[PDB]
């Protein structure tokens, strides 16, 4: 799938709190979540209290990406509702996060490839001894 | 003599002062 | 305190404290080099471990002195 | 970043894949199993170490297994 | 009912200075000038430190070492004559 | 509109249920696989909210519990009754409760327990009881033992009718949702019908049995003699002897010359002299006024009539500086869950259990109780303690409230949310305050202790080197002193004799009451309490606060209200959960009613109690210590710890014996607390895989495959014997020290 | 008849009964030998 | 901006403390560092010096508010070097100043110095000045 962009989309309808963003999103990175309802409705924001979501395309800063993965696995489970993140440098560079291939992590896709595989049973891994002094480890082999 | 009169504040106070010192502007240096 | 309560407690109270820092005025302009976190759980085992013994020996042998000098027999 | 593996005792279920709060893990199609899929853990560099997972594994041992490795800012959970 | 710009981000990470002030200086200047010509060797860092250290240290020991028994207990020493010990011991 | 409505038949009586533990939820009832089964089986047992979703089955629950809560009281308060009839001093008390201790148990001599039979007085042997019936039967009117044994066994009618009353209600007619929902009527009823008229129905009891009585007792007549409570209402000739105001019968009170009544109704205040208590007058006379006052305020709300005030109306209309809409959603939100109403009233019962004990101690309502010392203590202490850990329930119920019954779509508040969107400032200022407080409150006892440790006597924060005089404390007692003179004419004395100014109260040779100085140690000490209440509060607000999410964790309302962590990662998260907070909170309480009970305990002894020689010397138990040896630590635990712990220890062999041994096995439970406060689950888990080979090896292996107990049952099972232990601690010293020494 | 029967023999209620019945015995044993330190039958 | 950790109250948003704490010295940009340190270490010396020698051990006695005095400027001299390490981990010789470049309108403002090594040492110097002076002149005051 090719990566989207969001120019100029609104956000959602918010007095403030303290919960909001730092100086680390200023300094080293912050996440962008947008998302499409098809009617005006509240909903509960992962730094407590209530929001209200307009109707159309809806945008959202925060801090972390598991509050942008929780917000979206709730809308996802409660409203039906299609949603993607990305994470914001202070350049300016805008990283496209959220389902790479365009669909979601949980079905197959052909295509995909394979990271972090061993294929041997957990017991078949060497003992400490035979990796020492040296900068590998056992379940690495 | 008179000698703990002077060694004991200098190792009670100025030592730890200076150790703390530079201890500090070791670890905080990249 | 080391030996019952655990890590979650301290790492929000940490986050609130840091929030408070940040947001005052006249206290903002010095800054942190080191981000502030609580402590680990075998760090936090060790350092209430030490407390124990400390105390133990501390306790134990400033009784057992005095006792034994007091009456000298 | 700590050290997520995959062996191939697993069977395909998806229970990590959708019990992982920070989307590390994904499915890709196998050979060597009744559903013809099997998990895969790119995104090892957003893992924070909550070992859900592994909670959510039905096997005699785990097929997933998460070590704990050097700390950074992502994978310390901090927002400041 | 924007709140993210890519153009700039230093609106929307928020960087401003609640307080601070871009006015002119309000100090008469030849006050100023004094206070600058008589406190210019203390503007360098390693200087002003070695001599912070090397001051604090020989006046607490100067200070330590002159002081009379008045001031300090310590130094007056004991005035009662001594004890004997629980079993007699001196 | 308000009507009666319920359900016939909702569920039918048998047994069939009772064979099979566990029917209330599924997973329990499939069967047992491991012992973890039957842990759980008594912790979901009460879990009404659990077990299903619809109003109407938990509320009618809740009834029928409560209906059996009330069979059990009444079945101890027969028991009780029981026990004072029969096996007793009680009759020998009555005619010198002075040289007479109370006691209402017997022991058995199979064993050689014998001697736990101590020479309490009055020609019997028992156990010296401290639960202050004695004076609240004296107080009755009660002087004999076939009153106590009716009583009993109307005690026993009333469990029976209680227990009778529930099953009733839950298996032959069950009321609907709609009658528990009408809280205007239930507020009437509450206030009108159970507080008026009951508290005027006991001022009638009073007026016609309890005065005559004490009068009686008091003149210095015999019990045996006094005509018995029926004698004085078919006599009115008895009356008008007494109190000849009855000789016009209720002719003034409807001619509203109420001032002929002015013998048996007074405003005099103060403490009696001859039994070292308050006027029983003054007492029917207020008892009268609340009455009143109860039945005037319980027609407030409107119920099934145009008159009366609407409690949504009340709320949503109101409008102020600081709040604005505020309370618009409430009135569901209270009258939807049953965890909100816990928490409050559970707060509220705590917060005046606390008032109950203050205003108890400070002015005694029965006869000869502030000369009876181990009655006061034990009834301070207990107060006390109950009513700390009511305020320790309504935080958990609070939090289990804002966990799983609430929801910002269908029921939303304006000040919760306004609440929950700045809690990291309150939680900030909350910090900063226990911290400050803390740090100068021990830190002043630490600076006295290394200045008297130092020879420096001349340096510490003392009455006699540097004063810290509570200023504010000695105007309002000063103001107290003087209120009756100007302030309150109608009073012809104090409420008290607390306050600075008076005169001294002594019953028998024992010192009653006398007025309480306040200096330096009363500064520290209230501090001291500030500061622990403080940081209770901090714990259970930030526990009760950051329920739903943190920035931490921004989904902990999915995990639920009780579990024990989240993962080894993020650095470690073990105690997120509320129920963390309360079991962290438990200690702080425990920590602060200890303080609170110790200051009580030394003061009292060291300032008011004591004894009084005939030429009018006062002599206190502890000599008036308290203003130089309670401001530093070492003088806490050598003259209070040491000092007053010479009783206990030397016990054995008397009637005492016992409380010594208590002291000890309080000891041993509070160790064994430890052992499940320092370690893990692995480690036992690893040692039972070795024991269940040990037992495979020989053939005993039981189905029920044994495991280790869970990461909140072993934090559970450690707090509840630590306080266990300090608890029954605290319990024996106080009273063996209390018992021996007066 | 048949669940009453089956509920009494739950845990609890027949550890009760046992522990009653056992504590009576021995309270009983020690009233009548009121004490015992050797075995004097021998 | 509501999606920022902050809130708009009363007290942190009034013309009359926005005045207030903008008129301090440590809060002007435009002026160098050097004379708001020294009055900043003029009035730090002048508030300390009272507590010492209103509670120091030997107030009681004719030397004491001489000695609680010198106690005052020892402290000065400690919180100095508290201040120049805290330079020395903190700036760089060739970096550039990391103060906020904007204000709260949206106006484009020169960065303050003072976060910044000569701005800095310049400040520490000034302070360590005026705290010596202030606590001579109320010692002075005090006992003259
Ligand atoms: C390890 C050795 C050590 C030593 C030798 C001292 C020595 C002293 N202590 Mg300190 N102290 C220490 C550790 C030590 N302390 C620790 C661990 C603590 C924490 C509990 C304290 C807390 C403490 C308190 C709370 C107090 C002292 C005070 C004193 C003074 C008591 C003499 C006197 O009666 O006043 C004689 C009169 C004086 C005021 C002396 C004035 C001259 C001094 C020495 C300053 C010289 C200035 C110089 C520039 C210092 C900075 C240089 C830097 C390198 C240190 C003396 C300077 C007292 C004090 O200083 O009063 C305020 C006092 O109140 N100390
Ligand atoms: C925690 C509280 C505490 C407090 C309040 C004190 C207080 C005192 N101690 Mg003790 N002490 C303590 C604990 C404490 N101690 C502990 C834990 C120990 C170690 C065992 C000692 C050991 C000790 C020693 C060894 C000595 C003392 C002595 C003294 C006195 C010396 C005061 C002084 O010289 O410095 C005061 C210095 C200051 C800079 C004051 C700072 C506070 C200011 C006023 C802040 C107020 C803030 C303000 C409201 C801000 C608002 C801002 C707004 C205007 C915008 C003082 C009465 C000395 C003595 O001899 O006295 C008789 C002494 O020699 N203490
Ligand atoms: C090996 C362990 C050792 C230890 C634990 C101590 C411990 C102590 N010394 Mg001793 N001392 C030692 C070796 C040691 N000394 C040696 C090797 C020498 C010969 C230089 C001295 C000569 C000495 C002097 C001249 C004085 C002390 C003093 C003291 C006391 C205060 C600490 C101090 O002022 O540091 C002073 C430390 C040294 C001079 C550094 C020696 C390190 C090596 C070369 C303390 C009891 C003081 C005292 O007597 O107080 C009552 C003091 O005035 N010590
Ligand atoms: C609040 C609860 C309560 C409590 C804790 C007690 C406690 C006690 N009762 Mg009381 N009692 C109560 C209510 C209570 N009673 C009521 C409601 C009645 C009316 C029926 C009685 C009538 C009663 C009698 C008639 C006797 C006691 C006796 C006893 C003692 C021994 C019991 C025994 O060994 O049974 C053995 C256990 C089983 C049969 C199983 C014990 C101190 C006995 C006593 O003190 O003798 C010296 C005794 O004789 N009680
Ligand atoms: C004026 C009559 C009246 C009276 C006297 C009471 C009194 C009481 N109610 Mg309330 N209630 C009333 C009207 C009344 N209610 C109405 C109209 C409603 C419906 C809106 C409710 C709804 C209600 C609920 C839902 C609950 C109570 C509970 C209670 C008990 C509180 C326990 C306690 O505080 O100990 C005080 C102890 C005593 C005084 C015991 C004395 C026994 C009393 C006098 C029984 C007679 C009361 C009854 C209303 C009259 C019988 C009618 C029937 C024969 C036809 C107490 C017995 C709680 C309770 O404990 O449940 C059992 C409870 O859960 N009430
Ligand atoms: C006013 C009455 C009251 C009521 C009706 C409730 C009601 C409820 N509570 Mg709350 N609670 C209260 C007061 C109350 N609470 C107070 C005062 C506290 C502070 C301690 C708490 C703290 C609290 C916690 C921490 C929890 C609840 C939970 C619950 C629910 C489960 C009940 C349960 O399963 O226990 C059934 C009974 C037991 C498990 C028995 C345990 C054994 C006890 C602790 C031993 C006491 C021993 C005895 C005094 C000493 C003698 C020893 C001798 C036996 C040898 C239930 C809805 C639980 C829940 O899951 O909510 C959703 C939960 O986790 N409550
Ligand atoms: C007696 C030992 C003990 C002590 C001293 C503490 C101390 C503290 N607890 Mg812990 N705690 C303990 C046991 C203890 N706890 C236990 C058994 C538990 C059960 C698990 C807990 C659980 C717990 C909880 C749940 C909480 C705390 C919190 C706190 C803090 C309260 C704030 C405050 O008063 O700080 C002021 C400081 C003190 C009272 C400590 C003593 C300091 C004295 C005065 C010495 C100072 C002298 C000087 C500066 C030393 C310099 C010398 C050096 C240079 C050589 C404080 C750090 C609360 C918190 O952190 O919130 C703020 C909190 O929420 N504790
Ligand atoms: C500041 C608080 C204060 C408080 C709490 C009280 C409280 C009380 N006053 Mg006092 N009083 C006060 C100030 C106060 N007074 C002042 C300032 C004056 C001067 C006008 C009086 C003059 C006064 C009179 C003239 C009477 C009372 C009476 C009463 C009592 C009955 C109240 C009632 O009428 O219903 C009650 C104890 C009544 C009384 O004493 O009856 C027992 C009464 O007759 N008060
Ligand atoms: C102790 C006890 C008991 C007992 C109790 C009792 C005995 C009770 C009683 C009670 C009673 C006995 C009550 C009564 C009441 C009454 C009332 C409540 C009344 C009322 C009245 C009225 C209201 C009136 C009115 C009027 C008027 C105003 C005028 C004219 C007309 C008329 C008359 C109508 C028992 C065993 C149970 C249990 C345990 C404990
Ligand atoms: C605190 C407490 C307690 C106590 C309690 C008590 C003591 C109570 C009481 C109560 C009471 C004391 C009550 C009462 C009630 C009453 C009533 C309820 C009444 C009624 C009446 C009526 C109903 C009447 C009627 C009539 C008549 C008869 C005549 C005329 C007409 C009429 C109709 C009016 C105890 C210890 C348990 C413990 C826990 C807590
Ligand atoms: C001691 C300990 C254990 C072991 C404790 C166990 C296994 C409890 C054992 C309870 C009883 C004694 C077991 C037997 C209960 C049956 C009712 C016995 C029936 C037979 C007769 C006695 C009637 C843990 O499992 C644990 C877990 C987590 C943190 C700390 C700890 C911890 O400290």
């Amino acid at each position: 799938t090719p990566p989207q962009l969001d120019p100029n989309t609104p956000s959602p309808i918010f007095a403030g709190s303290t919960g909001g963003l730092l100086r680390k999103a200023q300094v080293e990175e912050f996440y962008v979540i947008t998302w499409n309802s098809p009617k005006e409705q509240i909903f509960e924001m992962p730094t407590g209290g209530a929001a209200i979501m307009r109707e159309g395309p809806n945008l959202l800063k925060l801090a972390r990406k598991e509050q942008c993965l929780a917000l979206g696995t709730r809308l996802r489970s409660k409203y039906k509702i299609t949603y993607q993140f990305y994470r914001v440098f202070p350049n300016g560079e805008v990283q496209y996060l959220h389902p790479k291939d365009g669909v979601y992590p949980e079905k197959a896709n052909p295509g995909r490839e394979g990271v972090g595989l061993n294929m041997r049973s957990i017991g078949k891994n060497v003992s400490p001894i035979e990796v020492k002094f040296t900068g590998k480890q056992s379940y690495d082999l | 003599n008179n000698l703990p009169s002077i060694f004991v504040p200098l190792v009670g106070l100025v030592f730890p002062a200076i150790a703390m010192a530079s201890l500090f502007l070791h670890i905080q240096k990249n | 305190m080391f030996l019952i309560s655990w890590r979650g407690y301290w790492q929000e109270l940490i986050e609130t404290l840091a929030w408070a820092h940040e947001r005052t005025p006249l206290a903002n302009l010095i800054r942190w080099r080191d981000k502030p976190v609580a402590l680990s759980i075998v760090q936090a085992r060790l350092v209430g471990l030490a407390h124990f013994s400390v105390g133990y020996i501390f306790t134990y042998a400033a009784f057992l002195i005095a006792s034994t000098s007091g009456k000298f027999g | 970043s700590h050290s997520v593996k995959i062996y191939d005792t697993c069977i395909g279920c998806t229970q990590c894949v959708r019990a992982c709060p920070t989307d590390v893990l994904e499915m890709i199609p196998w050979d060597g199993c009744k559903a013809k899929q099997i998990a895969s853990a790119p995104r090892t560099e957003d893992c924070v170490g909550c070992k859900r997972c592994e909670s959510a594994c039905p096997t005699d041992f785990l097929s997933v297994r998460v070590y704990l490795w050097h700390e950074t800012t992502r994978s310390m959970g901090l927002a400041y | 009912s924007v709140y993210f710009d890519l153009e700039d981000l230093g609106n929307t990470t928020g960087q401003w200075d609640v307080y601070g002030s871009d006015a002119p200086s309000p100090y008469n200047p030849l006050q100023s000038k004094f206070f600058e010509t008589f406190a210019a060797p203390f503007t360098k860092r390693g200087l002003l430190l070695k001599f912070l250290i090397l001051g604090g240290g020989s006046l607490l020991t100067y200070v330590s070492a002159t002081s009379t028994g008045e001031v300090l207990p310590i130094k007056r020493g004991p005035q009662e004559p001594p004890k004997l010990g629980p079993r007699g011991k001196l | 509109e308000v009507k009666i409505l319920v359900d016939r038949d909702p569920i039918k009586t048998s047994f069939e249920e009772w064979a099979k533990p566990g029917h209330f939820s599924r997973t329990i009832a499939k069967g047992p696989d491991t012992t973890t089964w039957i842990w759980n089986l008594h912790a979901d047992a009460h879990d009404f909210d659990s077990h299903t979703s619809d109003l109407e089955e938990i509320s009618r629950k809740v009834f029928s519990a409560h209906f059996g809560q009330l069979s059990i009281i009444f079945l101890w308060l027969s028991g009780m009754y029981f026990h004072g009839a029969r096996f007793s001093n009680y009759e020998a008390w009555l005619s010198d409760p002075t040289h007479i201790g109370p006691s209402a148990q017997v022991v058995w001599s199979i064993v050689g327990q014998e001697i736990l039979n101590g020479d309490v007085g009055g020609g019997f042997r028992g156990i010296q009881i401290t639960s202050g019936f004695f004076q609240i039967w004296r107080a009755s009117g009660i002087t004999s033992e076939l009153q106590l044994y009716c009583t009993a066994i109307g005690g026993l009618v009333f469990a029976a009718l209680m227990l009778f009353a529930g099953w009733f209600h839950y298996h032959k007619a069950a009321p609907k949702l709609a009658w528990f929902q009408d809280v205007e009527s239930m507020l009437n009823h509450h206030l009108a019908g159970l507080l008026g008229l009951g508290s005027l129905s006991w001022a009638g009891h009073q007026v016609h049995v309890s005065l005559p009585i004490n009068q009686f007792l008091n003149a210095g007549v015999d019990p045996k003699e006094i005509p018995l409570p029926h004698e004085f209402i078919l006599n009115r000739d008895l009356l008008a002897q007494l109190y000849p105001s009855f000789a016009e019968g209720a002719t003034p009170f409807f001619t509203l010359n109420w001032s002929k009544y002015a013998e048996f109704l007074t405003f005099r205040g103060g403490l009696d002299p001859v039994t070292g208590g308050l006027w029983l007058t003054d007492i029917a006379h207020h008892h009268l006024a609340i009455a009143i006052l109860f039945l005037i305020a319980g027609h407030m709300y409107r119920t099934n009539w145009g008159i009366g005030h609407g409690i949504k109306d009340i709320l949503e209309a109101h409008k102020g500086p600081f709040t604005g809409q505020g309370h618009k959603g409430l009135y569901e939100i209270l009258t939807t869950s049953w965890h909100a109403q816990l928490s409050i009233n559970l707060a509220m019962l705590g917060s005046l259990t606390i008032v109950v004990a203050h205003h108890m101690y400070s002015m005694p309502p029965y006869p000869y109780l502030a000369t009876d010392y181990g009655t006061q203590l034990s009834l301070f202490t207990h107060h006390m303690w109950i009513g700390g850990f009511l305020i320790v329930g309504a935080a958990a119920h609070a939090a289990i409230f804002m966990v799983r019954d609430y929801d910002p779509t269908t029921r939303y508040n304006d000040l919760l949310d306004r609440v929950l969107r700045h809690r990291d400032a309150i939680i900030s200022h909350l910090n900063w305050v226990c911290i400050f407080l803390g740090f100068h409150s021990f830190g002043l006892y630490i600076h006295n202790d290394t200045m008297s440790a130092l020879g420096r006597p001349q340096d510490m924060f003392s009455d006699t080197a540097i004063q810290l005089q509570p200023v504010f404390a000695q105007w309002i007692q000063n103001t107290h002193a003087l209120a009756p003179g100007t302030t309150a004419p109608g009073a012809t004395t104090s409420t008290s004799l607390t306050w600075g100014g008076g005169d001294l109260v002594a019953v028998g040779g024992k010192v009653a009451l006398l007025p309480i100085p306040l200096g330096t140690a009363d500064f520290l000490v209230h501090h001291i309490h500030a500061f622990t209440i403080h940081v209770t509060v901090l714990i259970l607000l930030k526990g009760v606060l950051f329920a739903r999410s943190s920035r931490l964790i921004p989904d902990k309302a999915n995990l639920g209200f009780r579990f024990p962590c989240d993962g080894p990662g993020r650095g470690g998260t073990c105690q997120v959960s509320a129920w963390d907070h309360v079991f962290l909170g438990l200690f702080w309480m425990y920590n602060a009613i200890s303080v609170v009970i110790f200051h009580f305990s030394w003061k009292m002894q060291s300032d008011v109690w004591g004894s009084i020689s005939d030429q009018g010397v006062v002599t206190h138990i502890t000599g008036g210590n308290f203003a130089q040896s309670s401001i530093t630590i070492n003088g806490w635990l050598r003259d209070f710890l040491w000092a007053q712990a010479s009783q206990v220890i030397q016990s054995y062999g008397s009637s005492l014996s016992a409380y010594g041994l208590f002291f000890l096995g309080a000891h041993f439970v509070w160790a064994f607390s430890l052992m499940f406060l320092f370690s893990g689950r692995g480690y036992w888990q690893e040692l039972i895989e070795s024991i269940v080979w040990a037992h495979n090896k020989l053939k005993v292996a039981p189905a029920t495959q044994p495991r280790a107990l869970s990461i909140v049952q072993g934090r559970a099972v450690g707090v509840t014997h630590y306080l266990l232990g300090g608890i029954a601690t605290t319990w024996a010293f106080f009273l063996a020290r209390i018992i021996a020494v007066g | 008849m048949r669940d009453l029967k089956t509920y009494l023999s739950v845990a609890p209620v027949i550890s009760t009964l046992w522990f009653a019945a056992l504590a009576g015995l021995l309270i009983e044993i020690n009233r009548l030998f009121p004490d015992a330190l050797i075995f004097p039958f021998f | 901006d509501p999606f920022i950790g902050s809130l708009e109250t009363p007290v942190t948003s009034s013309p009359l403390i926005a005045w207030y704490l903008s008129n301090l010295p440590g809060y002007r940009t435009a002026v160098n560092p050097l004379l708001r340190g020294v009055e900043v270490g003029l009035a730090h010396g002048f508030f300390l010096v009272g507590p010492f020698v209103k509670a120091g051990p030997l107030r009681n006695t004719a030397y004491a508010g001489s000695a609680g005095s010198l106690a005052a400027a020892g402290l000065v001299v400690i919180l100095s070097m508290c201040l120049t390490i805290y330079g020395i981990s903190s700036f760089k010789e060739g970096e550039p100043s990391i103060a906020p470049s904007l204000t709260l309108t949206g106006r484009k403002k020169q960065p303050d110095q003072l976060q910044t090594a000569d701005g800095w040492a310049k400040f520490t110097g000034g302070f360590f000045f005026g705290g010596i002076s202030g606590v001579t002149w109320a010692y002075f005051l005090l006992y003259v």
